[PDB]
């Protein structure tokens, strides 16, 4: 009935059937070896391993499940490491990112899968990898961010299209600056992440909100971030929707005592985990180039 | 809004424990107190958090749509005898910013509607008090397309009549997403182009789940025309309750663009400050 | 009826008012919450979380990553500051779009100690000894290492442990300060300065950055929620 | 609003039961849950069926008539001093076809009253604000014959006098049909022609029962007539109350054409659509 | 006497209000119920029971009985289509009409398992084996009974019992779906083939129906409450 | 006085005498013989029979009983099978209609019963009996519909007059389209049920939701529904109204391997069931023609 | 004050409610009932008693 | 029933289980490989529909291989050329 | 004070010092010698 609270009480009462109606109620780490599937990682030189929001990933629970199909979990045919192409980090380089499930939707029986049910979920383990000397200098911030929408590149809102938001295992570069897409005839539609603006109108500074690591090359060789699960939903449709996007922003110049410009690889080593599929079909075929 | 810790004494240190020093490369903060670093009296803390809740944070009622409708001569072709406003925080921006320092969230929704009117000219006499309907037209329910139609019946739409004078009308909606959360931020598409599909096919706003997510707000003028026109604002306010929010993001920066991410002006919000300028 | 009496206040419209209103869709089936990760209650929760501070806001570095660099040598020891700013998290710019300035921006009131960290971005080779110091208000500036190591200061020496926390603590005669610019509630000034140098052998980089992050200790709070001037809209 | 049923975890089958296979000849439908035909996982079942109870779907005010009424003078043979209504869901359609989903119904009706007005010229000078009156006339009960004859002294009939500007007026009635249940569809007349009566005699319209069932509503502005011309719309707001309903039928297809079952235009609701086309 | 505030929403008429008001015929004797036969308490009940789908919805069939019956014969085999649609039960023009686009079309939300139910209306000395299919979306609609049989599928062996019935698995990335046409919540394809085929000895039609009948499941449910575009009215 | 209910709870006080202003609470099958009075239906592929609503036909209870004279109650010499004329199924037919009680309104002592008193109640048992042979096929829809009111033919709205309403045993037939009657003069002033609106502006294919069964050749070739007495009122009059409606509709035709059109019968066997009179005077005479 | 809603309906005049209303001479001294013979206490009292037909309304 | 599919018979014949030996996964007892196994369960473990043949008064008959048949079969031939085993 | 009555209850309370302010509560003989 009535609610007498501490502010000298003070009486609440509801007098509507929904609670809408109701009044807002004010009350060494740096050796490691991960071992998934078939895929084994050494690293002697790491910085310990970030668990996204302290949440490790796991199937959808009895009391969270959408779908009432039996889901598929093909565990180790998928929920393994995959290597994707490495990148080139030079002294101009702004910034890399990718998009997942995205970047994996090629990689093995986990790209099947994705493509062959309209539902699929899956946290990962993602291993940024960039050695180089004692004598080089440099420092990447790794950040993992729950639905990474970037920035345009013309007038029209919202405009890219959807073969350049799904670039794939290349997945895309920060630019410096923005540059407007002009060319009314065949707009490009393409995306223009400008690095300090985080490729979506925040500032880079504060990108460390997300889960993140720094590859500081005097310090540490490798980042790995374990992301669960994150969306509005216990599942949704991998090829609709990129859960995660990871960006790779230098944040101190890669720098070595050379008139020549130095140039080092960062290798994307990413592992599905806790894969679940739902609704199995005829493949899904995107529409490419 | 809990409470505040103590600060505790500490005195002088000489030991091998060095809270100074740290590695942010592991993607932690350090978690220092004032007593780490240097020398503390014992303060008792009566300070608390109270006002910065997520629910303090947005238990403000916002602005988020100014809806102008007339009530003259349907003869006049000029005038509007209703509008249509999809439902939507991003036509404004300092709530939308306050949502969206944040991924997902969950909460109920108060509207409150504070109606205004106006006099257009002062040769053809005066007016009645004016009475408004606001429907709630939910997504697939039929969009009035005269200020008399007959969806204007409202015999399953919400309707809110508010009567000129009366203080600012006032409803509330639970959590209606369809999703366990709403989505501050959607990362994908609403279709998938397939191979061979036409370049007309399969196309859709990157972004956007949608075409029509919550609805509309109807609102028209229910007295006939006076010999005078006149003018009305109904200006919409949200207040989320009962708030809950995931995935903290870094606020908008540089003046929103469109429902999206997109950026095109004031790209440059930093000033200019000496490097070694107090 | 019952009798009743209507006092100021009625028909008003408060914006912060907490009542009752009546349900426009009654008996609607709500979906259930999921436990998704990440989950926030207090907005000191992101405060304090580090981040990166745009320390070097000049000409050509402002609105680029370059911002967020500072430049140290291995020239000859000098007593001359490194960087230099004032105590204002709401308000000094450096401060001001940082996640914790951003937040108190949207209040009043700010109270409690900051924690300033610095990460040292140079090769392995390099070796060096900075002093970071936090001078409370009410003298002049410290323009010199002489002056900076009278206050509050902590020695950095860049190690292994690549990364030095220099812990601001709550000096204030006011129980909270303003998030604006006013002299009565200042904060004071924090400077940095080579201790000993920055040294490197040979074949190394001569110049390296270091990175600034800020965030909020666990004794902090706001209060006087408000609006910012951080965001605006035209017609 | 009783919560629904959780999906159980359903293997591979092989045997001798088949529900997949049925036969619809007996009238019944085949009660297979996804189980029954594919492999299932648990799912804890968390959606409910609250808004689709009867009270849920007729728990809407739906307009079911738009009476207007003049302040005038009376010398004014154009205007209207007082207008009838007879009572009825008939007039408007949304309503008409919620409820005829059934063939009977029980409930409490909730009538609400929106009072609009406006000027008509401005050139007469002003007003000051009406009252109206709305009595119920049951059936029976003398029908006012003018604005201001004897009949209005409602010292029986239930009256509402409504002062504009106020809140829309607001009365409750319980169930009053004098059969156990209203009756939607009637599939007969009210008399029974006899042999040897004239052609005149013993006709009825079909489905009708009592020429007068319900009464109806006479409403006025208890005003004497300004200098000036004013015109007022009564909205009438039907919502039926602790609803029960009986013998469900399929909804009305076509566009309704009076008060019976009749149909005149508008025969084609379905659209075209190939048979192989998705 | 009571000190009374007024809050905003005061004097307002919302339509959904549930609120006690006056009674205008205070003491009325009201007449008891009787127990009448097939009392209704909620709208789902109406949903469960199969109609028939208006399934050929053709240029010479749709309004008319015909656009109920879908032609099946006794031809060689095809892996083409029988019959093609889109579980979207409250939009698509197939579904839209029967008993269960009815109810949905009130609704704004739906969700859980709909029941297709086919009867074979030929001769008892007709025979065949069909295939009926469910894909869930996201990819290219089957348009041949090799991708169909990847999806959710059920073959129907024609014989002494002459109905079949496919359950379509409620499968939704949302908890709910739109009562619209909306690629966000789309549902998928549903569609019929010819597993074997139809043979019949002489002396028998070799042209024959089959009846489409769709209802929902126990696990089925709407809610947002909302205005139908099924009926209208004019001045 | 004050209700405390769950929605975190909510107050409710009813502060009226009167309920109506109380504010809305929100809380082989194949094989069968069939036995009445002196009259007896056997079937060897019936489909099962269809009690409609579940409710099996009784007398009125002594709670529920609205006049007071002693009734009526002839049992057998009226509640047994009345068989009605057949009519012909033919690849052309739209379907057929009757009403009851006026379909047996001629019928024996049931007649007379009915037409002796005010008022009348009884359920019925209607059989429908179409046999064709297993090289035959086509399907009947057998709908019993409470309060079936069809469609007039005329501008004038609820113009169908009491004779053309009341066909009596013959009934009526579905018509493929509507025509509207014009002649002004001479108005013929009857029905025009078409069959796909189901003779009353609603889509045939959802008179399912009415208690019904299948005729389908190749399985049964007899339909049985068990109606209970459907009315607003404990007991009505019969001559005014009828409480039920029988719809028979081609869901698929008539099909036969032969060129020459086929047709078969279609024959209803109606019994009325707990009949009960009351109200007795002279013999009600109907004007016909 | 207490916070309160005026809900619709309010400020009407049903002639059928039934509210309570100040008095307007308080502290009256009402002069008690006395037994009068044939209170009646239902209409229908009324209708049960038998009273003359007008049976015959022709024109004389 | 197998996966998302269904098979209903009306004339069947009972069925025959070859020598009257359910189908089973591998027993520790005999696992030969050592790396842990894929079983993708209803992904693959579900009803395929071969093209149709003709059957005339000429033929002769048909015959086919399995796994062989199968290769093409989505996720079940997905599986099976990925994997050595 | 309060005042409970069924109709499922209802509440009555008088606010008024006078009666008059409550709302109305609806709760051979052929033979003889004088
Ligand atoms: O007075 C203030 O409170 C108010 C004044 C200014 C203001 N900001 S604004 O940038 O001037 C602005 C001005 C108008 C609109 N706006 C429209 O023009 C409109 C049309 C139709 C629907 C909704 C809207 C809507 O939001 C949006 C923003 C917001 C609110
Ligand atoms: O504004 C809207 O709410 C409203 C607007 C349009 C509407 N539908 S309508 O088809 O335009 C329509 C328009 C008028 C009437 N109508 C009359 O003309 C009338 C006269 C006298 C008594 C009753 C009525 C009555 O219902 C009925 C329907 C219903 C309500
Ligand atoms: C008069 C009654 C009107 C009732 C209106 C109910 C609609 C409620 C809308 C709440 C707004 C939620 C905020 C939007 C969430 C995200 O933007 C979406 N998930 C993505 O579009
Ligand atoms: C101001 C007081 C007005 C009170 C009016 C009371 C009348 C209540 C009417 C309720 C309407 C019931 C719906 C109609 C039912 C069916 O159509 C009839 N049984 C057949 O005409």
């Amino acid at each position: 009935g009535a609610q007498v609270s501490s502010q000298i009480n003070y009486t609440t009462i509801n007098y509507y059937r929904d609670s809408a109606s109701n009044a807002a109620s004010k009350q060494s780490d740096r050796v490691m070896q991960l071992t998934l599937g078939n895929s084994t990682i050494t690293t002697q030189e790491a910085a310990n391993s970030v668990v996204a929001y302290g949440r490790w990933p796991e199937y959808i629970k009895d009391s969270e499940a959408n779908p009432v199909d039996q889901p598929t979990e093909p565990d180790v045919a998928a929920c393994r490491f995959y290597t994707l192409d490495t990148v080139t980090w030079r002294k101009e380089s702004r910034g890399w990112w990718w998009k997942l499930p995205d970047a994996l939707k090629d990689m093995g029986l986990f790209g099947q899968n994705m493509f062959y049910h309209y539902l699929g979920r899956a946290g990962y383990t993602v291993h940024v990898q960039c050695n180089a000397s004692k004598f080089h200098q440099g420092a990447l911030g790794v950040f993992a961010v729950p639905e990474m929408c970037l920035a345009g590149d013309s007038t029209t809102h919202m405009f890219t299209k959807y073969e350049n938001a799904n670039p794939g295992e290349k997945g895309g570069e920060f630019k410096g600056s923005f540059t407007l897409d002009t060319n009314a005839t065949n707009p490009a539609r393409n995306f223009c992440p400008v690095d300090y603006l985080f490729g979506s109108g925040v500032l880079a500074g504060n990108a460390f909100v997300y889960p993140h690591q720094i590859i500081n090359l005097r310090t540490n060789n490798c980042a790995t971030l374990v992301l669960p699960y994150v969306n509005s939903l216990s599942i949704d449709s991998m090829t609709k929707h990129n859960n995660w996007g990871i960006a790779i922003l230098p944040l101190a110049p890669l720098d070595f005592a050379t008139e020549s410009s130095t140039e080092i690889p960062i290798t994307l080593t990413i592992a599905p985990m806790c894969c679940e599929f739902n609704g199995l079909r005829n493949i899904t075929v995107p529409r490419t180039q | 809004a809990n409470n505040l810790p103590d600060t505790q004494s500490s005195g002088p240190a000489h030991s091998k424990e060095t809270p100074a020093l740290t590695a942010v490369e592991t993607g932690a903060t350090n978690p220092l107190v004032p007593s780490d670093t240097v020398q503390t009296r014992h303060v008792i803390q009566k300070r608390t958090r109270s006002e910065s809740t997520v629910e303090s944070f947005f238990a403000r009622g916002a602005c988020v749509a100014i809806i102008e409708v007339d009530n003259d001569a349907p003869t006049k072709r000029a005038s509007k005898l209703f509008s249509v406003w999809k439902i939507t925080y991003k036509d404004t921006v300092q709530l939308r910013r306050k949502l969206e320092f944040f991924t997902y969230s969950r909460f109920d929704m108060e509207f409150t509607f504070v109606v205004t009117s106006n006099y257009t000219d002062a040769n053809n006499g005066h007016a009645l008090n004016q009475v408004y309907q606001i429907m709630y037209i939910p997504p697939g329910a039929p969009i009035p397309g005269k200020w008399n139609d007959y969806t204007w019946q409202t015999s399953s739409n919400p309707s809110v009549f508010y009567t000129y004078g009366a203080p600012p009308a006032r409803i509330s909606v639970p959590y209606v997403g369809i999703a366990n959360a709403y989505s501050h931020f959607y990362d994908g598409f609403a279709k998938v182009p397939l191979a061979g599909q036409a370049s007309t096919e399969g196309d859709s706003l990157y972004g956007a789940a949608s075409l029509n997510d919550f609805g509309s707000l109807a609102v028209r003028v229910v007295n006939d025309h006076n010999p005078t026109k006149l003018t009305s604002k109904i200006r919409v306010y949200m207040k989320p309750k009962h708030v809950r929010v995931w995935c903290p993001r870094p606020p908008r920066a540089v003046p929103y663009y469109g429902p999206g991410v997109d950026y095109k002006d004031g790209l440059a919000p930093l000033p200019e400050k000496g490097l070694t300028t107090y | 009826g019952l009798p009743v009496l209507n006092t100021p206040g009625s028909n008003q419209y408060l914006t912060a008012d907490n009542y009752q209103s009546p349900c426009a869709i009654p008996e609607f089936d709500v979906t259930p919450p999921i436990d998704i990760p990440g989950e926030v209650r207090n907005m000191m929760e992101l405060a304090e979380i580090d981040t990166m501070i745009p320390l070097n806001l000049t000409n050509q570095r402002k609105n680029t990553m370059d911002m967020y660099r500072v430049e140290l040598n291995d020239a000859a020891h000098s007593d001359t500051p490194i960087l230099c700013l004032s105590l204002s998290p709401a308000s000094d710019p450096r401060l001001a779009h940082t996640m914790l300035g951003e937040i108190l921006n949207y209040y009043t009131h700010w109270a409690g100690s900051l924690k300033f960290t610095f990460l040292f971005c140079g090769s392995m080779m390099a070796t060096g000894k900075l002093l970071v110091s936090y001078a409370p208000p009410g003298a002049e500036a410290p323009k010199s290492r002489k002056e900076a190591m009278l206050g509050t200061h902590v020695i950095w020496d860049i190690g292994l442990q690549s990364s030095c926390t220099m812990v601001v603590p709550w000096i204030s005669n006011t129980t909270y300060r303003q998030t604006i610019n006013d002299s009565f509630t200042e904060g004071g000034y924090i400077s940095m300065f080579y201790q000993t140098r920055v040294v490197v052998p040979l074949s190394t980089p001569r110049k390296m950055d270091i990175l600034g992050f800020v965030s909020a200790c666990n004794d902090f709070s706001v209060r006087l929620l408000r609006d910012t001037t951080h965001i605006s809209q035209e017609a």
